[PDB]
């Protein structure tokens, strides 16, 4: 049930301030979002496909 | 009714059974676990050293009324190392250590109530303190509180003039003004890496050594308090309140004494 | 714009009751999934059902009552007071339970294991006497009050359930002082006929005492027993 | 004789218990133990093992006259099973650091219809054990009710350790009384402090013995009946592949 | 975000009749039922009306 | 009627909370519910049908 | 204990405190005056208070 | 019509990570524009996976 709390308004601080947050952890595993946010350092020009080519050895 | 203890299990009946009687239920609330513990009880009284809130937090017990405290209903103190950082127990200390002695009052400190009446192996909850100085005049107070397995050496002062306890990130609440109410409360979260927590007992080491010392998980507390402030002469009760609070397997509580008197008992 | 408020009389107090909450001060804390998990209880009442033991001839306390070849009615086997309070039940669950309530309703449920020989036979008279009378001293009178016959054969107990007889709908958990001669009555064990067996066998014989709540048992009011040292 | 309803048989691998006076399995928690991988763990689990899932049979003690009520015997878990005889159990234990496991007893013992007494079976987590973790030797009421506590600790109320044995029934159990019963079966179903388990340094189950009802009998009965038990882990699951443990003792 | 408030010159006062209520401190108790109970009245003008005995002679 | 009191706010705290529980108790008697909770042991093989049987006797 | 316990002591506070219990009463009502009856069934004779007729 | 306030027991405290705000004293201030800005982040996650040295023979 509940404990002993009984106050009409609704909590002033949210939930995830006022409770620990309960998560749950399924058996199998779960991936990591793709992404942690847009931060960033790029390789650019990694392969080929252009230039003064094919004078360019085989 | 005729039965089979011997099963483990045993049909529950009313006085409907054998006789001719009628079913006498009504409801209530009260003996919900979560109702139960979601009421404020005291685990000791505790001290501030002279002129902490300007200086180095060190380990100090003014009457066995430490300096910081464990956030746990479990025994922890050992009025021995009074001047040392304070640590969890596997017994309870009576108030003297010898025959001629008294239980009355207990030395550690505990939630005794918890201590005598936690039918349970394992239970999580979030945990509410208050903490109460024993004087209605002004009254400052410091508090560091740090989760459970984080570091608890507030030791090192690194700004001139400032508390040790009063030094980070780690969230520290202060209280001291001529129009206070004197108290200070507050939540906090349940940090134990642990999933649930050991209620009585853990049947296991502190490492894979097996330098066998049975009794308590590791980090299986709700975190440290260290305590500085202005008046070194009061003392403070710090109470425990377990919100939401969630048990799981059921085990026996506290031997209580054979009535080598009557045939019931009564109070104190 | 401020707001004006007024403020009460009461004005900084601290109810170690209080329905409600204080400030939080470690936010967006995920715990540690705990989903794993099996085994847990909602409500005291859940496992105030389960059995415990009784403790017989304190302080020398013993799980059982012994029966003999031998039917005194003027001597009963057992005689336990109702009240969640008696040295008697001073270890069970429920006991200890029902010290943190202040009242009770409902039935309370003394089961029996007869533990003696295959080969043995016998009857008892289990009685629950409400107060008023005092309490019986003969089988005779206590046969009188609500009872049952438990006839010894091939199921090994019996489950006796004193009925919530009382003026008011709930009783008080504890004694302040002692009860007299009140309490809410006794229950009482005797035996009807005695064990009989044959030759080779044993001429008495253990039968496990344990109690727990009825269906219909209820507590309310959570308050602390006064606080005791086991030792 | 025994009997119909109450004939019953366990196969577990090239294993199969039979009793011809059973009273019924006694799943405590009224759940079983899934097998189902720890979340906590991000190498995969060697489980399924026919080789380990089967029951190990080794005897507990004797019973006799002499015992008092509630002195007991208790059988740490996994341990008791980690060294030889634990077979491919034990061996596989070894050289994990984690073990994840449900157990399912059998404990047995006959008398006759002429001799009078009852044990008390029951399993609990977190029961406290001997250090090492070791089955207990001797029947004992070693540190009953009030737990163990420091010799100087003259007024202490009590030690962690305490077992008011007076409600040992709180835990799942079942009562082999002697007119009644030969055999007790019990399952219990994974429960720790943590998805799954360190078991070196944690014997997180034991099974408990104790008397209740001591041994009564007449001259010519059988006086001493040896008590045996049968231990099977369900459905474990490994994780945390190492050298080994070695000292398996 | 804190709310700010403006103190009345009456802070702290106690009013032995004031048309309010004060904090609860155990709540969910559930009574006895008295629902077998007669004889109640809600007024006193409810009694007033019966007739009581003048005293003569005093 | 109502008493003394004449607020225009809800009540802070609720009823539950506020005032003791009024309850009715039934001359005849209350069915407790079934179950207090899920909390259970559980007796399993109790029964029969299903074995290396019927080479066991009648 | 888990008694309900009340404390009010600072500096700013109004000194007084407040409060309401609820009904506690085993007893469905409650004798406003007198009760014409005894304490136990013994009639160790002595009327006028019901037990546990407080608050 | 002033509000009627009960104060808490902890009236007064300061709690160096409450989840709230406190009284603005220089409103209506724009910022300088910093748009043209790159390289932010936003979770250290999003940086704790560059790797780094590891030091041998301390």
């Amino acid at each position: 049930s509940e404990g002993n709390e009984g106050v009409i308004i609704n909590n002033f601080y949210s939930n995830q301030y006022q409770n620990s947050i309960d998560l749950s952890a399924n058996a199998t595993g779960s991936d990591p979002p793709k992404t942690y946010g847009q931060f960033s350092n790029l390789l650019s020009g990694a392969v080929n496909a252009f230039s003064n080519m094919l004078p360019l050895l085989a | 009714g005729v039965e089979n203890a011997e099963k483990g299990v045993t049909e529950n009946t009313d006085a409907t059974a054998d006789f001719v009687a009628q079913p006498v239920y009504l409801p209530e609330n009260q003996t919900k676990v979560a109702f139960f513990y979601d009421r404020s009880s005291p685990i000791g009284a505790f001290a501030v050293k002279s002129g902490s809130l300007e200086s180095g937090f060190a380990p100090f017990s003014n009457k066995a009324c430490p300096n910081s405290v464990i956030l746990t209903p479990g025994p922890q103190f050992d009025p021995a190392y009074d001047q040392l950082r304070p640590q969890r127990l596997t017994e309870i200390w009576g108030n003297g250590n010898e025959e001629t002695s008294e239980v009355f009052p207990l030395k550690t400190k505990q939630d005794y109530s918890f201590c005598l009446f936690s039918p349970f192996v394992y239970y999580k909850c979030d945990l509410e303190v208050t903490l109460s100085p024993h004087t209605s005049g002004a009254h400052g107070l410091l508090v560091r509180w740090c989760p459970t397995g984080t570091p608890t050496k507030p030791t090192t002062q690194v700004l001139h003039e400032v508390s040790s306890l009063s030094e980070g990130r780690t969230p520290q609440v202060y209280s001291a003004g001529p129009g206070t109410s004197n108290q200070i409360s507050f939540v906090v979260p349940y940090n134990s890496p642990l999933s649930v927590l050991p209620a009585v007992w853990y049947n296991g080491h502190k490492r894979f050594d097996n330098t066998g010392d049975l009794g308590i998980a590791p980090n299986s507390d709700f975190g440290t308090l260290f305590f500085a402030g202005t008046k070194p002469d009061i003392k403070f009760t710090v109470y425990l309140r377990y919100k939401n609070m969630r048990v799981f397997c059921p085990r026996p509580t506290v031997f209580f004494p054979w009535p080598t008197s009557g045939d019931k008992i009564d109070m104190t | 714009s401020p707001i004006p408020v007024t403020i009460r009389e009461h004005a900084g107090t601290w109810y170690s009751t209080l329905p409600d909450s204080t400030v939080p001060i470690y936010g967006k804390t995920p715990v540690a999934p705990a989903n794993y998990m099996v085994g847990e209880y909602k409500d005291f009442l859940e496992i105030a059902q389960i059995p415990t033991f009784i403790g017989n001839k304190v302080p020398n306390a013993v799980p059982y009552i012994e029966a003999s070849n031998t039917a005194v009615k003027t001597q009963p086997l057992a005689v336990y007071q109702v009240t969640l309070s008696c040295s008697c039940l001073a270890n069970t669950f429920l006991a200890a339970l029902s010290r943190n309530f202040a009242q009770y309703r409902g039935s309370l449920v003394y089961t029996f294991v007869f533990t003696g020989t295959a080969m043995m036979k016998g009857k008892f008279l289990i009685a629950y006497t409400p107060p008023g009378a005092g309490k019986p001293t003969s089988r005779d009178q206590a046969m009188q009050a609500t009872y049952a016959i438990w006839d010894l054969g091939l199921n090994s107990s019996y489950s006796f359930t004193v009925p919530f007889i009382s003026p008011t709908h709930f009783r008080m958990v504890g004694t302040d002082q002692a009860n007299i001669t009140n309490v809410d009555g006794w229950v009482t064990v005797w035996q009807l006929t005695p064990l009989t067996y044959p030759p080779g066998c044993p001429t008495s014989a253990k039968i496990l005492t344990m109690v727990s709540a009825g269906k219909d048992f209820s507590l309310k009011m959570p308050i602390s027993p006064a606080p005791w040292s086991p030792q | 004789e025994n009997l119909s309803d109450r004939v019953s048989q366990d196969t577990a691998g090239n294993t199969v218990t039979n009793t011809q006076s059973t009273v019924g399995r006694l799943v405590g928690y009224g759940t079983v133990h899934d097998g189902e991988h720890p979340a906590s763990c991000a190498d995969t689990a060697s489980e399924k093992i026919l080789a380990v899932e089967r029951y190990y049979t080794f005897k507990v003690n004797d019973w006799t006259s002499t015992q008092k009520p509630f002195e007991y015997i208790r059988i740490p878990l996994p341990h008791v099973l980690s060294g030889e005889d634990g077979g491919v159990f034990g061996a596989t234990l070894r050289r994990h650091y984690l073990v994840k496991t449900g157990w399912r007893v059998q404990v047995q013992c006959n008398a006759s219809q002429f001799h009078a007494g009852s044990l008390l079976v029951f399993m609990a987590p977190e029961y406290p054990t001997l250090d090492v973790f070791a089955m207990d030797n001797r029947w004992s009421k070693d540190n009953l009710p009030n737990g163990t506590r420091t010799q100087t600790n003259r007024k202490g109320p009590f030690a962690m350790d305490h077992q008011n044995f007076w409600q040992w029934t709180l835990y799942p159990h079942q009562f082999l009384n002697l007119r009644t019963n030969t055999t007790v079966d019990l399952e219990v179903p994974y429960v720790n402090i943590a998805p799954t388990s360190s078991w070196t340094q944690h014997a997180s189950w034991t099974l408990v013995i104790a008397v209740v009802a001591p041994l009564t009998y007449s001259t010519g009965a059988s006086t001493s009946l040896d008590i045996t038990a049968s231990i099977q882990p369900v459905r474990p699951v490994f994780n945390g592949l190492r050298h080994e443990v070695l000292s398996r003792q």
